[PDB]
């Protein structure tokens, strides 16, 4: 339970790429660039849509569904760039690829960093 | 001396290669560095703004991009594009307008195409519901949006054919687009399924003949797809691996990651041991060579770390592109012969491409 | 189970955060605001600001303003030159304000972007390229004059004493101040005698700013001053940096951003190398010096870990060093500077970093 | 070579060298556009002896070369000696001030 709020560990652990949730992340997590696992960098537009993956959680030893919300219209954070593809498929199962910016569909594409938010079990 | 400009690329266009930077960290400052293969010489660049795409035309006259603006970058009205550029000169010269759902990601081939005959561009969409844009050329016009592609993904184009492509779908089968004189959707079809989408995925990157296409999978399969024909035959699996080699957990990996050679029938795929779920975008600890008729791998080498590659069949070429450098090879024998590196030709580019000679 | 939210504010108190100025230049067009907390070393947040962007903190702490360039097509179309307003605390955007097309482009130098010491006024430097300084009005959110008085010279140094004074460094080796009326325009100036001899002894055009005189040192070493407790500015200098000592090694002043004052104590930070000659006057700081402005005496030197900009905040008595990548952050409440952390990777071109006022 | 930041004429460049970027010292790259302005520099010349002045016109309307960024400051002044001012855009007055890459041209003694 405690593995399932970011929040509650330290920050060294969630900001590394190879924290549980982040098993489907292709960019720069948005933790290391102001903002925190589920909340936007200040300024920063979350995605209404994404891909998602299941990942594992080795603490509780359950797997969940994670869905990677990007945050939008501004420049590339730069920090933290993550490239993990658990589970990714290609663009022909659109939603769960990750080779695609994510931020599409908002009203300004740019592409600033990653969330990886816990939808819930697999 | 007085500086002067209006000048044209110094190198033979068959001497010319161009590398997509995605430039990733500064994403909105992508661009298309052009090369010399033969000696590694810096040509030119052409500024593609947010992720741009490229392709040269078939008729290697000219550049098209593909890219998206905004009227302040990161606010403002959305502007999807084509441009078109003199190859020689690399100068812009026409903008065509795009409905704002142009496909924005990584460089795979397939998402930025053209039809055999060089009259239509062929691009993938996503709003993101999928679809296929068409663009008329001549017109500098957008003509047909294909939405009965929505559920597939890239465009692979039948070079027997002036102006029919195929997309892969989320069936596992593949969709037939025949475009009219026009660029509107004249017929269309689909084939049976060709692979299982959950038991063997496989990479979107077709290594193309003229009449027909394979593809490999996440697990060292192979499939083909024949066009010869009215209708696309299908087939496979056959693997790439041996016994010693599925024991090692030998698995393909990277992006734009296979390549044929026609004349032989070679295919060339990017490798790596120790394979598992997680590992497809892995860089090549090597580049297998593949006997497409024997269904045989006739050698193997060091991979660089590549990940995208792209084949000339006339010159019998192959270059592999590790994210920033350029490998040449010859690849007129079986084992391919490393001739040089083109050291930081990019930052972050995931495809190259030959100018067509 | 879980939901992403935006809409949030700054993580850190105002106290905590500076402003590094990313030019990155290898992509010129993605320049960027980093914001920090200088406590930690935790990375805030960022502003963007398209090509060769310009910042500053409004004075009342409550809005970030840049300067920028866009074009309709980046590379090609028309341009537009603004001034824009964010919220400090939401990093949004709120307004631009419209430019003639011809701000400055240039390296992060302080005085290129400055605002007049009431906050009323935006005060920015113009080269089309014949030099003029613009007048942005906080309160209208509009340009309201080109001083063309000063042609011919270059960089804005505010007045702290007066709240619609500044001054600029011109061609004749003196100094030109501008006195504001409440509307913008140019009510008055003067120009002072020469302070420098262009030719033989030129200055860094970066302020050690007092309250009532500025300090200025030059290529070879020597400190000049401008004393503007009275309607007219009153020059001096030079006096010499260097000791006896000092001159058998060719010590020279070096950087961007390159020299600071810390006002109750009247203490200079200067960044220094050896081996100076011709073409060394952007040379990474071998050392920091710091001179007591009084005395005309260096009181402290130490490493200057390559260093080319700083600033300092009077009040915290502290000294920000930036390496172009990695932020150092100094206590210089004594005399010798104290290195009390470094941030590592702040920006990747970054010649200019500021505090938030406090 | 020239292509070299230590080449004697690149004495008062700071940007990349239009050599690296499929032009000349004296020629833009293609599609690259001439500023018509520029900052000057005064080079010495070791194979003559002799010092001439350079003129470092940019290459302008495309994103930066990236290619050979020299940086050097040889006799190069803050702005109010302007056009012997090096860090700022000389291609501020073109059509498309975008830097892409630097030229130096030999204009005299
Ligand atoms: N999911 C990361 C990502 C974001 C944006 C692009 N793109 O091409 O714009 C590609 C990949
Ligand atoms: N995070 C995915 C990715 C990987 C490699 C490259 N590259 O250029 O090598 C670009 C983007
Ligand atoms: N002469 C090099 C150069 C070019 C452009 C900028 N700028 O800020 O845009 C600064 C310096
Ligand atoms: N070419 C001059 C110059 C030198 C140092 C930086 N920097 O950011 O440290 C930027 C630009």
């Amino acid at each position: 339970h405690i593995s399932l709020n970011p929040d509650l560990a330290n920050e060294d652990e969630v900001n590394s790429c190879d924290y549980w949730r982040h098993c489907a992340v292709d960019g720069f997590l948005c933790s290391c660039c102001g903002g925190t696992t589920t909340t936007c960098p200040p300024g920063s537009t979350p995605s209404p849509i994404s891909w998602i993956g299941t990942c594992h959680n080795p603490h509780d030893g359950k797997d969940y569904l994670i869905s990677y919300h990007d945050c939008c219209g501004k420049t590339a954070c730069g920090r933290c760039q993550c490239n993990t593809q658990t589970r990714e498929r290609p663009g022909y199962e659109f939603f769960l690829h990750n080779d695609v910016n994510w931020c599409m569909a908002n009203e300004n594409s740019t592409f600033h960093c990653t969330t990886s938010v816990l939808v819930g079990l697999a | 001396e007085v500086l002067t400009g209006g000048h044209s690329v110094s190198a033979p266009q068959e001497n010319r290669i161009y590398v997509m930077d995605s430039v990733f960290m500064h994403l909105t400052e992508s661009r298309v560095h052009v090369y010399d293969y033969t000696n590694g010489k810096f040509l030119g660049m052409v500024p593609t703004a947010f992720n741009g795409h490229v392709q040269v035309s078939n008729d290697g006259k000219k550049i098209y991009t593909m890219t998206t603006y905004h009227e302040r970058i990161t606010r403002g009205k959305r502007s999807d594009v084509v441009e078109v550029w003199d190859a020689d000169k690399l100068t812009f010269e026409k903008e065509i307008s795009l409905p704002p759902k142009r496909v924005q990601g990584l460089n795979y081939d397939g998402l930025f195409r053209q039809t055999t005959d060089g009259k239509f561009i062929v691009l993938q969409n996503a709003s993101p519901a999928t679809s296929i844009g068409i663009v008329d050329v001549a017109k500098g016009d957008y003509v047909e949006d294909v939405t009965a592609a929505a559920g597939c993904w890239s465009v692979i184009p039948q070079p027997n054919r002036p102006r029919s492509f195929m997309t892969i779908c989320g069936d596992g089968g593949l969709l037939t687009i025949n475009l009219g004189e026009d660029g509107k959707v004249a017929s269309q079809s689909r084939s049976k399924q060709m692979f299982s989408v959950k038991d063997d995925p496989i990479f979107i990157a077709p290594a193309l003949d003229k009449d027909k296409a394979h593809f490999v999978s996440y697990y060292g399969n192979v499939y083909s797809a024949d066009f010869s024909g009215d209708e696309v035959k299908v087939d496979g699996p056959w693997s790439l691996l041996n016994d010693e080699d599925k024991a090692k957990n030998w698995v393909p990996g990277g992006y734009n990651l296979v390549g044929l050679h026609r004349a032989s029938g070679r295919m060339y795929v990017f490798m790596h041991p120790d394979g598992k779920e997680g590992t497809h975008k892995f860089p090549a600890a090597e580049i297998w060579v593949m006997d497409t008729k024997t269904k045989q791998r006739v050698a193997r080498i060091p991979g660089r770390d590549a990940l995208s590659m792209t084949i000339d069949q006339q010159r019998n070429l192959m270059l592999t592109l590790d994210g920033g450098n350029v490998n040449v090879y010859d690849i007129s024998q079986p084992e391919p012969k490393l001739l040089r590196t083109i050291e930081g030709a990019a930052e972050a580019s995931l495809q190259v491409q030959f100018h067509p000679v």
